[PDB]
This record gives structure tokens, C-alpha cells and sequence, in this order.
């Protein structure tokens, strides 16, 4: 019929919206986790430099 | 004379109605069969949308 087609269109539009939001959230999560692991490496490096300075002291 | 004309006219007159009667009833039956076909097709997806009414 006709209204069934409208329902089919609507039931896919929200699917597209959800997929777009999912992609955005995935990108943001990956970027944040990469920054966090980089800061972990930074903290390890800072600990090593503190240890070396304590050795010189 | 004109009597013969009357006999011929009346005799041929009966021909047209009776032959057309069968065609008329066949037309009615075929029309009704097609209408029933459409009604059977009509209610199915109608109820499907009734279920699909607001999901």
C-alpha cells in the first residue's frame, strides 16, 4: 500500500541515526583511550626520570 | 404482407434478448469473482498494518 511504505521509511531513518551516533561514539571512545594510554606511558617515563634524578642525588 | 413483416420482426426480436441474458449473467459472475479476489487481497495487508499500527 502507501502508509506501509511510510512506516518502512521511518523504521530505517532512525536506524541510520543510530548508526551515525554509534560511529561517532566509537571514534570518540577510541581517541580518548589512545590519549589515556599515551598519558600512561608519560607517567611511566616521568617515574623513570624521577628514579634517575634520585640516583644522581 | 405486412403480416409477414410482423412475424419476421417478432421472431428475430426474441433472438437478441435470450443470447444477451447468458452474457449478462456471465459478466455478473466474473465481476463478483474479481471483487471477491480484491476483497481477499484487501483485508490481508490491512490486518498486517493493523498489527504494524504503531509497531
Amino acid at each position: 500500500m502507501d502508509a506501509i511504505k511510510k512506516k518502512m521509511q521511518m523504521l530505517k531513518l532512525d536506524k541510520e541515526n543510530a548508526l551515525d551516533r554509534a560511529e561517532q561514539a566509537e571514534a570518540d571512545k577510541k581517541a580518548a583511550e589512545d590519549r589515556s594510554k599515551r598519558l600512561e606511558d608519560e607517567l611511566v617515563s616521568l617515574q623513570k626520570k624521577l628514579k634517575a634524578t634520585e640516583d644522581e642525588l | 404482407d405486412k403480416l409477414k413483416e410482423a412475424e419476421t420482426r417478432a421472431e428475430f426480436a426474441e433472438r437478441s434478448v435470450t443470447k444477451l441474458e447468458k452474457s449478462i449473467d456471465d459478466l455478473e459472475d466474473e465481476l463478483y469473482a474479481q471483487k471477491l479476489k480484491y476483497k481477499a487481497i484487501s483485508e490481508e495487508l490491512d490486518h498486517a498494518l493493523n498489527d504494524m499500527t504503531s509497531i
